[PDB]
């Protein structure tokens, strides 16, 4: 009995830490595509 | 081929001449460079490496299969020598194209399969035959492609994990035609879900004008869709494919709505219950297609809870499927 | 709330500010909260 | 129990460094539940071995390990031959080869001898690196001593693939012996760790091994001179304070001539 | 039993998505001083 | 990130 509760909030908690790893994926995400094009664009006009 | 011939070439009294004569005089540049500059070693290597998948490559039998069970048993054979990918070096990407390529001629090949059927002038029973060998065949790409995938998935997880590039999802060209053969299937199923009952529910009990109308915009219906070729994937014929279908509906919705104007007179006819069911038992098409129920459910909170409150046997039980259709325990309110 | 009123500086006393300015120029050559989460896990 | 693992580590840099290996041993024996952890932060002397299949001695580490195998960077195997290993790349390998004959240059012109180890793994969009370098004093002069050096680099290789960032975090354990005429018996042991970041551009004429090099190089001279000036100067100090060479009697007279000369400079300002 | 297996698998999860939170968390932090001090430089170049 | 990327699928998926 205590044993599935105690899965239950460790679920919950690693969910919550996996969604918020997969946000700062995603933030990284952007942070290397907005790299990316303005890099582009001012080497090509470097 | 090319590449032997010139491996031959190489070994040739004057080209060996040629390399010893430069080799005395000591130009060791050329010899070196001519040994590995040149890259034919590594070409005969990679080549040699590409020798198992292209020696048995087996699409000579499908090019030439011209029936469904010879082009599933030639795509089950081709599979079956793809598995001889894993002691072969072949890029993951390229493989993928590969088999990109497999889908293509097999789209051409069903569809040139398919072409010569003439669909139209053979009957269901044999479509619905034909529609199952061609979703066999689906099935069998779509269960040999998943033995393929995890092979490859247990391949890219040794070497290289290809780090850089993780894309490489599939889109087979073929899959766009069996989306149109399941659309042609599921119209179809709904023309003979119609056409096999439509004619019981126009028999009358043992001939009117409105009967052989209703019959003859039917399969005028179905002559109109015919007349587009379903099997053209291409753009052209996808939009005729949409226009015909639309055609169909609009013809199909006119028929139904002359036929709920036929139920609206129902109810202005019949007063108790049993004409009420007399008139159901006449109509057993309008019980399954999926717009004449909204007029049954106006009629069953008259019938159905008037009948649960005459019997709050076998004869009532018909009474209610009457109302329910065939099968009528199949029906959530038939449950109880 | 009525606005603050602003006012542009007269143009004797600006134009003071700016030599002051050129004067004093030199002559030049031409996050937590989600870590809170992560810190929890690594303790269990 | 963070606490006591922040204990042992305090511990650990306390005792003397010749015995690290030993008592962190027998620390391991007390409270083991954090030992390898401890091992994870813990820095430690490096251990030598032998390849037998190209004959060279090539340095074990934390990096290259898999389970209970040590991985070469010459031959490519485990020394426990594992069935199954993580081999780096294709590519990484060929950085890696690269890498260690110039880190075999590198270290020959710096310090003539020792062994030398660069292993390489593939990193978020990037890769890193670890070069160790070991050098045992020899026993011809009087001298003898050890030098180790892990330097581990994590490279992050932009989109545009000309421009790269390098974060170099180096390691250096010393340990050195004298034994002179005059000063009996000196054991100078010590422990330094440094970091800094950099970004350059990857070219053809600039590869990612000039610029790990360099960084290396840079590093490694930044941390012998600090050990020889600063770290070993303020022991020279320690020595100095504890005992006076002068008497004490002539260090007052001259610090009463002192304060006669500030007090002056005071007055006349 | 099982569901201790499944436990130790739960907390090996949980503690693997911290670390990677935060590596991830500092990484997006570092590479936006990155490119905003790269920015600055390129502009001065420009 | 592939790495975080594969930890992560395990999770999805079970």
């Amino acid at each position: 009995p205590e044993l599935l509760s105690v899965i239950r909030q460790k679920e919950k908690d690693l969910v919550l830490a996996a969604r918020l790893g997969k946000a700062l994926l995603e933030r990284n995400q952007d942070m290397s595509r907005q790299y990316e094009q303005m890099h582009k664009e001012l080497t090509d006009k470097l | 081929r090319a590449l032997y011939r010139i491996q031959e070439k190489r070994e040739s009294p004057e080209v060996l001449l040629t390399l010893d004569i430069l080799k005395h005089g000591k130009r060791f540049h050329a010899t070196v460079s001519f040994d590995t500059d040149t890259g034919l070693k590594q070409a005969l290597e990679t080549v040699n490496d590409y020798n198992p998948l292209m020696k048995d490559f087996p699409l000579n039998d499908l090019l030439s299969a011209t029936e469904l069970d010879k082009i599933r048993q030639a795509l089950v054979a081709i599979f079956t020598h793809l598995r001889k990918i894993r002691n072969t070096k072949y890029p993951i990407q390229r493989a993928l194209r590969l088999v990109e390529a497999i889908s293509r001629d097999l789209s051409s090949q069903l569809l040139k399969v398919l072409g010569t059927r003439k669909l139209m002038h053979v009957a269901y029973e044999e479509f619905e035959k034909v529609m199952v060998a061609c979703f066999e065949v689906f099935q069998t790409w779509d269960d040999e492609y998943e033995k393929l995938q995890v092979l490859l998935r247990d391949i890219v997880k040794r070497k290289r994990e290809e780090n850089l590039k993780m894309v490489w999802r599939i889109n087979p060209a073929h899959r766009k035609l069996q989306a149109r053969l399941d659309q042609m299937r599921k119209f179809r199923r709904q023309h003979e879900q119609l056409r096999a009952v439509i004619v019981r529910v126009l028999r009358p009990q043992v001939f009117d004008a409105a009967d052989a109308n209703a019959i003859e915009e039917v399969n005028l219906a179905y002559e109109n869709v015919k007349e587009v070729d379903g099997l053209d994937v291409s753009k052209e014929g996808t939009e005729a494919w949409e226009a015909a279908m639309k055609r169909y509906d609009e013809r199909i919705d006119r028929v139904e709505t002359r036929i709920t104007a036929r139920l609206r007179d129902q109810l202005g006819t019949a007063k108790n219950a049993n004409e009420m069911f007399r008139i159901f038992s006449r109509f057993n098409a309008l019980f399954v297609r999926p717009h004449i129920r909204g007029a049954i459910r106006e009629y069953q909170t008259q019938l159905i809870q008037r009948v649960k409150d005459d019997i709050e046997l076998t004869a009532y039980m018909k009474r209610v499927e009457d109302v329910l259709g065939k099968g009528w325990e199949n029906h959530v309110e038939g449950q109880k | 709330v009525h606005d603050k009123e602003l006012a542009a500086e007269d143009e004797q006393v600006f134009l003071m500010k700016q030599q002051s300015l050129l004067a004093k120029q030199p002559a030049t050559p031409t996050e937590g909260v989600l870590a809170s989460f992560f810190n929890s896990l690594l303790s269990k | 129990s963070d606490q006591q693992l922040d204990c042992a580590l305090d511990l650990m840099r306390r005792l003397p460094p010749q015995q690290i290996e030993k008592n962190l041993s027998d620390l391991i024996d007390l409270v083991p539940s954090l030992c390898e952890d401890l091992l994870s932060s813990v820095d430690q002397p490096l251990k030598i071995a032998r390849d037998k299949v190209v004959g060279k001695d090539y340095l074990l580490c934390d990096y290259n390990r898999d389970g209970d195998s040590y991985r070469s960077p010459w031959s490519n195997k485990y020394d426990p031959p594992l069935e199954d290993g993580a081999m780096p790349s294709a590519r990484l390998r060929k950085l890696e080869v690269e890498a260690n004959n110039a880190f075999d240059q590198y270290r020959d012109l710096y310090f003539e001898g020792g062994v030398s180890s660069v292993y390489l793994w593939d990193l978020d969009h990037g890769f890193a690196g670890v070069i160790l370098i070991k050098k045992a004093g020899d026993g011809s002069k009087k001298i003898k001593g050890c030098w180790d050096s892990i330097h581990v680099v994590e490279v992050q290789e932009k989109s545009s693939g000309r421009t790269a960032h390098y974060k170099l975090t180096s390691t250096v354990m010393l340990w050195l012996q004298t034994n002179k005429s005059g000063s009996g018996t000196m054991n100078l042991g010590g422990s330094l760790t440094r970091q800094m970041e950099k970004d350059e551009t990857v070219s053809d004429c600039s590869p990612h091994i000039a610029n790990i090099g360099r960084l290396v190089e840079d590093m490694e001279n930044k941390i012998r001179s600090t050990l020889n000036e600063i770290y070993f100067g303020k022991t020279k100090d320690i020595v100095n304070g504890l005992r006076s060479v002068q008497t004490f009697a002539d260090k007052s007279k001259q610090e009463a001539l002192k304060n006669d000369l500030v007090e002056a400079l005071k007055r006349k300002q």
